[PDB]
């Protein structure tokens, strides 16, 4: 598995359910199948959702993900009473799917800022685009996209951008980052 | 299996991403797979038609596999460790930009990342390791390294 990594509100954007959860247990399950004989397992957690920022009105129950990381198997603290923040994939009523490469991280290391922008911020900033810098100098190439700099000013994905910043569309079109609102 | 149990191995180049002439992927792939040839008794060779150990594609969101790629960014690409049929695979988001430089996401780093996989491999929490999710080794192409971690790795697999 190769990973990008991703701001929060791009990852909130891209995702279908966004929700913070506690995992209570976990277990391999066979969905599948494959062409030949051989099959497919999938690591099924058993979720409690403590709340929904985007996604489908029946609950989230079941978060599937792959065995193995080399598939983008992403493990979760089960029982352990961790709660989580949970950007990824609606799969059919009350089941999702997330990788490695979600923005998944435990509810208690959010900022205040990343929290309150679930209610509106991150969804008001789909439209812009957001580009990480891979080294200085960098340059946007349309008015309607941010530069993500935390890893050039910082050598830290979950950087100042991260935690505090969303990218907005501003009256005319450019876009922006802003420390906000909420 | 965490391994092989044979010492030549065949991969296909099953299709092609239209962010590429077919011989730049083709060499793109050739030295990941090099990578990997140089520091194991390990050969691979080439198969054009038919099943080959290590079945390499690009696909867009559901391909198959019960692992949908996510669209641009996120996961870039995936792989099964050794096994028969699907295991072994290598499969390449086609919603990134695959490109021979780092303009866009790089072919070359990203297979070799995967074959690390198709190998055995899983992955390190060294930051300087080919086989670290998140780029790896970021830029350095005309010298890029394989790290020791990732040399331990494959050498306790293959000698
Ligand atoms: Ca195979
Ligand atoms: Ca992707
Ligand atoms: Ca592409
Ligand atoms: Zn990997
Ligand atoms: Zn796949």
């Amino acid at each position: 598995c190769s990973c990008s990594p991703v701001h929060p509100q791009q990852a909130f954007c891209n995702a279908d359910v966004v929700i913070r959860a506690k995992a209570v247990s976990e277990k391999e399950v066979d969905s599948g199948n494959d062409i030949y004989g051989n099959p497919i397992k999938r690591i099924q957690y058993e979720i409690k959702q403590i709340k929904m920022f985007k996604g489908p009105e029946k609950d989230i129950e079941f978060i599937y993900t792959a065995p193995s990381s080399a598939v983008c198997g992403v493990s979760l603290d089960v029982g352990g009473k961790k709660e989580y923040l949970i950007a990824g994939k609606a799969e059919g009523d009350g089941k999702m799917h997330i990788t490695l490469c979600d923005f998944i991280v435990p509810w208690d290391t959010l900022s205040t800022t990343q929290k309150k922008s679930l209610n509106h911020r991150y969804q008001m900033g789909c439209e812009c685009k957001i580009t990480r810098c891979p080294m200085i100098p960098c340059y946007i190439s349309s008015p309607d996209e941010c530069l993500w700099m935390d890893w050039v000013t910082e050598k830290n994905i979950n950087g100042h951008q991260a935690k505090f910043f969303a990218c907005i569309k501003r009256s005319d079109g450019s876009c922006a980052w802003y420390r906000g609102a909420a | 299996m965490p391994k092989w149990r044979k010492t030549h191995l065949t991969y296909r180049i099953v299709n092609y991403t239209p962010d590429l002439p077919r011989d730049a992927v083709d060499s793109a792939i050739e030295k990941a797979l090099k990578v990997w040839e140089e520091v194991t008794p390990l050969t691979f060779s080439r198969l054009y038609e038919g099943e080959a150990d290590i079945m390499i594609s690009f696909a867009v969101k559901e391909h198959g596999d019960f692992y949908s790629f996510d669209g641009p960014g996120h996961s870039l690409a995936h792989a099964y460790p050794p096994g028969p049929g699907l295991y072994g695979d290598i499969h390449f988001d086609d919603d990134e930009k695959w490109t021979e430089d780092a303009s866009g996401t790089n072919l070359f780093l990203v297979a070799a990342h995967e074959l690390g996989h198709s190998l055995g491999l899983f992955h390190s929490a060294n930051t300087e390791a080919l086989m670290y999710p998140l780029y790896n080794s970021f830029t350095e192409l005309a010298q890029f390294r394989l790290s020791q971690d990732d040399v331990n790795g494959i050498q306790s697999l293959y000698g």
